[PDB]
């Protein structure tokens, strides 16, 4: 039961990357960079 | 007692480039084969011509 305290502020380390809010790091931008990842490595055929 | 990687016929960034090539797969061997030219006085004689 959270008890009924003074309202305070407080903050917490975003620890990986991705936790950025999305208005501030669009989603274009991440995909771009997974596919700048995506050069010459695996993937997975069509038909699985 | 099998050898070092300064006095083997092979180093380190040899295995590099086949690790991390990220080729067509087939040129791979046609890279590798170059790969495999010795650096000499003499060899650039057969190279260069």
């Amino acid at each position: 039961r959270p008890p009924e305290a003074m309202p305070t502020v407080n903050a917490t380390l975003r620890i990986i990357n991705g936790n950025i809010p999305v208005p501030l790091c669009p989603i274009s931008f991440r995909d771009c960079r997974g596919t700048q990842l995506g050069l010459g490595r695996h993937t997975m055929t069509p038909a699985t | 007692f099998l050898g070092a990687n300064h006095h083997a016929t092979i180093r380190q960034p040899v295995a590099y480039h086949v690790t991390h090539s990220k080729s067509d797969f087939n040129t791979l061997t046609y890279s590798l084969l170059g790969g495999y030219f010795k650096f000499t006085p003499i060899s650039l004689t057969h190279q260069l011509r």
